[PDB]
């Protein structure tokens, strides 16, 4: 069933698990027409599939052109969604394939149920929890490769660089959450953040920078207070 | 006309036959039915006074044989038997007829219910359904349970209708799972209609007989098979306008015959509402929308 507070340990468990985040899919720019009415213009996207306890993050990158000519897009978007999850279950060796997909928004799965029909083993369940997996394209180094994609493509990234070195998954996860929750609540603050420091760099091969665990704790009660801070300017608190 | 007698009524009983019922007391001189119309399938069911629970009945077509009613009081209940001895039997039903112990089929001449509810059901395809190959006509009762409800528990007493899946292998097929799922008529018509049931009429059939048992016996597995076989057509954009329109007057019936206080059980809210005002054929069921929107407003 679905996922939350109460069994959230579940997701570092040994059991092969992804998440799937369709917010990026489909993407438009909405504009005014010579005319004066109101158009959009699709942009590249990305679906967000994500393994919890080990960090891969398979990126399918979302080109403009699988829009061309179809209609009521953003059903279809799910759609797509499902279809290129089940392929790249079916790519996977059997060991590797996951023994649940939890979907980040409902809607999701039908469309994802009926594409895995040929995986009645697997476990596609809904959550409770409000993922922020939709700030995946605050993250510099990911909003790139998909707006610079001139065809479909895969991307395969650790989204915890080296933490697990270090940390758990749980602990890896909390701080993925946190940094995304910050993003999305205040992107600039957020980024200022992350990178005020210049002495600290990002790793060619990293997503994130090349924080100490004692620059981690700082980073994460600054993220803390932005969000208490943003949820005091919303609110009036 | 045929007639079903009755050996005694040794217990107080409520007896249905067809959409008509009556009362009939602890030995009570009544000795059965006559006068019930040629050419139909029929249904005569019971409901003892004293245990409302377990409505149960035989589904039987006089065409096919000579049948009557004898209680057995070791199992429990009336049961439905066939006489070979056709000498015999034809002195007993003229007996009880001279004695005027019988109840007549009570078919108003204007009133074409009965037929309407019935189209296209046919004993030959109800014994596939409920199977016990030995007699001639079918029990059905409240409790039994469908082939489908089996899968999600005895299988001789099964009600096998085709189960209906709309998120399984057969209704998608592969490189269609977006078009097939949100259009079903592949499903209806290659898999269902040319594959399965062969004919319309014959889908028809099973839809009519499921709204019948749902409704006499309070069958839930055969309220599933209704509506799942309703939902099926109207979530097809391609459906023959025969199909449609039968179907239209076939639920108009259904719906017309309804008993008020029952809409709240063997109704499906989401189905209705889909059907009548979101699916493909939200516009070419006239007459079943008027007189659901007119009965039962509330449901929708
Ligand atoms: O299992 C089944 C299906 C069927 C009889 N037994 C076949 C005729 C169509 N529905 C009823």
């Amino acid at each position: 069933g679905a996922m939350n507070s109460s069994n959230y340990a579940e997701l570092f468990n040994n059991d092969i698990k992804l998440f799937v985040d369709d917010t990026n899919v489909y993407r438009v720019t909405v504009h005014k027409t010579f005319e004066g009415n109101v158009a959009t213009k699709a942009i590249n996207g990305c679906i967000f599939t994500l393994n919890p306890k080990t960090g891969h993050l398979f990126l399918k990158i979302i080109h403009t052109s699988v829009w061309a000519g179809q209609k009521r897009l953003s059903q279809l978007a799910k759609w797509k969604t499902a279809e290129e999850v089940s392929a790249l279950v079916r790519s996977l060796p059997k060991e590797e394939q996951p023994k649940q997909i939890i979907v980040t928004r409902k809607a999701m799965l039908d469309p994802l149920e009926v594409h895995m029909l040929d995986f009645p083993n697997i476990a596609i369940r809904p959550t409770e929890l409000r993922l922020p997996f939709s700030a995946a394209m605050s993250i510099d180094k990911l909003s790139d490769v998909v707006m610079k994609a001139t065809e479909p493509q895969m991307v395969l990234f650790n989204i915890y660089d080296d933490w697990l070195d270090r940390i758990s998954s749980y602990t890896a996860f909390s701080r993925l959450t946190l940094l995304l929750r910050a993003l999305k609540t205040n992107e600039e603050s957020a980024k200022m953040i992350l990178l005020s420091d210049p002495t600290i760099t990002i790793k060619s091969y990293h997503l994130w920078p090349s924080f100490t665990d004692e620059q981690w704790i700082t980073i994460e009660s600054q993220m803390r207070d932005l969000i208490l801070t943003e949820y005091g300017r919303k609110y009036n608190v | 006309m045929n007639t079903v007698p009755f050996t005694s009524a040794p217990i107080e009983v409520t007896i249905g036959i067809d959409q008509y019922s009556f009362n009939v007391k602890e030995n009570q001189p009544f000795h059965g039915i006559k006068d019930i119309p040629i050419g139909h399938v029929h249904v005569i069911h019971f409901q003892h006074a004293d245990n409302s629970s377990m409505r149960y009945g035989y589904w039987f077509d006089c065409r096919m044989g000579n049948f009557y009613i004898q209680y057995d009081p070791k199992d429990g209940l009336y049961k439905m038997m066939e006489e070979r001895d056709g000498a015999k039997f034809e002195n007993i039903v003229h007996n009880f007829k001279e004695r005027q112990m019988m109840v007549s089929y009570p078919k108003i001449d204007e009133d074409d219910t009965w037929y309407n509810l019935t189209e296209f059901v046919q004993m030959d395809k109800i014994r596939k359904i409920v199977r016990k190959d030995e007699n001639q006509f079918s029990y059905v009762d409240s409790s039994m349970t469908t082939v489908q409800e089996n899968e999600l528990s005895d299988p001789a007493h099964s009600l096998n209708y085709t189960v209906i899946n709309f998120k399984s292998r057969e209704a998608i097929r592969p490189g269609h799972e977006m078009e097939d799922f949100l259009d079903k008529s592949y499903y209806l018509n290659t898999v269902m209609l040319q594959g399965i049931f062969k004919n319309s009429s014959n889908y028809f059939g099973e839809l009519q007989f499921a709204f019948l048992n749902a409704m006499f016996f309070g069958n839930y597995g055969s309220s599933l098979q209704w509506h799942a076989m309703i939902e099926l057509i109207c979530s097809s954009a391609t459906v023959p306008k025969h199909m449609l329109d039968k179907l239209d007057e076939i639920l108009y019936y259904q719906i017309k015959t309804l008993p008020e206080q029952y809409s709240d059980i063997l109704l499906n809210e989401r189905v209705w509402n889909i059907c009548l005002y979101s699916s493909f054929q939200k516009n070419s069921l006239h007459n079943t929308e008027k007189i659901m929107e007119n009965k039962y407003p509330e449901l929708l």
